[PDB]
Order: C-alpha cells, then structure tokens, then sequence
RNA sequence: GCCCAGACAGCCAGGAUGUUGGCUUAGAAGCAGCCAUCAUUUAAAGAAAGCGUAAUAGCUCACUGGUCGAGUCGGCCUGC
C-alpha cells in the first residue's frame, strides 16, 4: 500500500492496534531493525492528549461496597487495592477494553450507582 | 420462575430444628424446614462435627430449594488455637493461648479465596487485626 | 472556566502535564482533598492504549504466494480460502494467541514478504 | 471562629470485607447483657447512632460524590 496510505491507517489503528504492532516487528526484523516502527508509532499522542477506551469514575455513590464491590469484581482487590484510589476515583478502573466492555463495565459501576465517564 | 429470595449463614453441623432459631427463617421466604433439614445434616458427614460451615443456599421457583456446603478452615482453629471452650470476658486484660509465626501464616492463605488482600503480608495481617479480641496473645 | 471546559482542558494537556496539576492540587489540597484530582488525571489512556494478541496482515507484497503458504500452514485453510484472506488482507490472520505466539507466528509471516501487523 | 476550594440541609445512588469480633445465651448474627472496638478494599461505611426479627432479613443514620445553591455557626453582655 501506498506509505501515505500507511501513515493514515496507523493514525486510525487505536493504540491497541499499533503496540502488538510494533512487537510484531520486533520478532521479525528485531528490536533493531524494528526500532525505527517502534520509536515512531508510540508518539500516537494518546498520553500527550490526556485521552478517547476506559471506565473514568467521576462519582460513585456515597457508599464504597457497591461500588468497591463491582471494581473488586472487575479488577480483583482484597481491603486497600479498590479502597484507596477508587474514590478520587483514580478512573483507571480498568484498561485497554472496547468500547462494548467498557460500555458494559460502565453499566455495572452505574448500577452500584457510581457516575462514569467513558473516554 | 422470577420468584426467588437469597439468603444463608453459617450452620452447626447436625443442629437444624426446631424454629428457632432456624423457624419462619428460610421458611416463610418459600421453602419449608420440615425436609432441608436431614438434606443438610446428611451431607455434612464425614466432616468435623463441630464446624459452623455456612452453607450457601437459594430458595425456590416452585416450592423446593437448594444447597452447596462450600469451606472452615477459618474461623475454626482460629478459635481452637486458643481454648475455645474457656475464653476470657474481658479480651485485652488476660490471655488465653498462644500461636507462633508459622501458625500465623497457616490460617493464612488456607482461605485467600473468601479473605480479600494482595501480598502474603498484607494476609498476615488483617488476621492479625482479627489478632485478638478474644485473649489469645499476639506472639 | 467552565467545568466542561477544564474536562477538555484536561483531556489535552500531555502526561508530564497532569502529572504537574495533579502534583500542584496535593500541595495546596493535600493527599486527601487533592485526591478528587489527582484522579481524573491518570487514566490519560497512556497505559490503557498501551504492555493483550492477534495477528493481521498489512500487505503480502510481491510474495502473495510465499505469504499465502504461510497462512495455509498457520490457519490451515483451503487455498482458496487463504488467498482470499491474503489479497484483501482482511486482517486478522488468527486472534486469542499468546504475545509469544502471536509474535512467532508475524515471525512466519514477513519471512514469506508480508507486512504484518498484531493489534 | 467559620465564609464564594458553593459548604450546611433537599433529591439520585449508594452504608461494605474478615465477621454472625468474642464471651455469654434456648437464640442474640452492628442494635438483651458482658468486653473490647482492630484491620484488611476507596472520594466515604462507626465491628455500628435508631426502627425492626423469636434469632435472621429488611429499612434509615453516621461517612463521602453527583445534582440543588450564600453567609453561616459557637459564645459573652445589655435594654424593654
């Protein structure tokens, strides 16, 4: 494909899609040879943006438990990993999922009654 | 078929009846405490008869019920580590047993799945603010 | 400003950046107060864009045979079938692989002259 | 002394995990009584301030966010 073509279509591949990329490189051509993909394809601006995908809590609800609940369900957390950092909120409740799980991932945290946000 | 209740706690193994205090519990919610009875105390044998195992149990679409006798260790030997019979009315003033570091470590991970923290450390603890508040003395 | 307004002032700033507010905020807040910031901030999709794995084809450039052998012995698919998941390279070449496999396999592909590309 | 880092009260959703803490008690499981009142998971949840159960359950409060939106609160003294 044309190399501009290229470069338009790396700039549409989510993040997602470039990193498994840029490894994909490196077992082939070699961390050496694939350097030159990989210094390039990372500046894809999704942490100079402050980015879009993720579930943000901007609220929760008054109590922890549902709320807790529902992230140590997600992610896993015993009584200090979801109870100092899901109330700021610290949004990262997960990462790297669609949009369909982070849409469902949201339903559940907004059942608990918990106000998130999806970027 | 959208009728249904969920509720169920820790159960001596082998006491059941009369009603109290195990009577219009369980038993106005659908299901009956007439059978679920002997359809408990026949399925925790081979067990430790003294073993208050909370049993998770549903209730009904139709009449009947269910039952899943999960796992004590824990809470047990927690208890029997430091006289469980004779224990202390005032827990702080006096002790009653005594448990080394690797006791310490053995009620730990034999129920991480139920007990919630990461690091074996963090597992150490936490038992350790179940320490004792019940005589038994930290070291 | 507008609150909307921070929430995209925030979503443009780049990781360094937040890493200042949200620094700044606990100074003046303080760890606790200062938390309802120092949230929002860090799921700047930086790590959740990404550290997951399938394989997709780029192009299979001049070998369209060479690669086309590979795939044929990857997903074992008919010739046919193969090649018609060559030309218009509709991407995925197989998913639900490993890192190592997935990377192995791209590790079979370019060998063959194709540009690969794992999302 | 507290005040434009909009809180204090409404409304939404939320009050947990070890654990029914122990002892005791026919039973008591936050909530008869006797002792303590720690920690694990977070903006925030007291091993629990009330209602409630035979004992559970269920329902509120404390605590904190969202939304609703300006001075407030504690105290001293004096005139009628």
């Amino acid at each position: 494909i044309t190399k501009d073509q290229i470069i338009e279509a790396v700039a549409a591949m989510s993040v997602m899609d470039v990193v498994e990329l840029i490894s994909a490189m490196e077992e082939k051509f070699g961390v050496s040879a694939a350097a030159a993909v990989a210094v390039a394809a990372g500046p894809v601006e999704a942490a100079e943006e402050k980015t879009e995908f993720d579930v943000i809590l901007k609220a929760a609800g008054a109590n922890k438990v549902a709320v807790i609940k529902a992230v140590r369900g997600a992610t896993g957390l015993g009584l200090k990993e979801a109870k100092d950092l899901v109330e700021s909120a610290p949004a990262a409740l997960k990462e790297g999922v669609s949009k369909d799980d982070a849409e469902a991932l949201k339903k559940a945290l907004e059942e608990a009654g918990a106000e998130v946000e999806v970027k | 078929k959208k009728v249904q209740a969920y509720v169920k706690l820790q159960v001596a193994a082998g006491m059941a009846n009369p009603s109290p205090p195990v009577g219009p519990a369980l038993g106005q919610q659908g299901v009956n405490i007439m059978e679920f009875c002997k359809a408990f105390n026949a399925k925790t044998d081979s067990i430790e008869k003294g073993l208050p195992i909370p049993v998770v149990i549903t209730v009904y679409a139709d009449r009947s019920f269910t039952f899943v006798t999960k796992t004590p260790p824990a809470a047990v030997l927690l208890k029997k580590a430091a006289g469980i019979k004779s224990g202390s009315g005032k827990p702080n003033k006096d002790k009653v047993g005594k448990i080394s570091r690797a006791q310490l470590q053995e009620i730990a991970q034999t129920k991480a799945a139920d007990m919630t923290g990461a690091d074996i450390e963090a597992m150490t603890r936490s038992i350790e603010g179940t320490a004792r508040s019940m005589g038994l003395v930290v070291e």
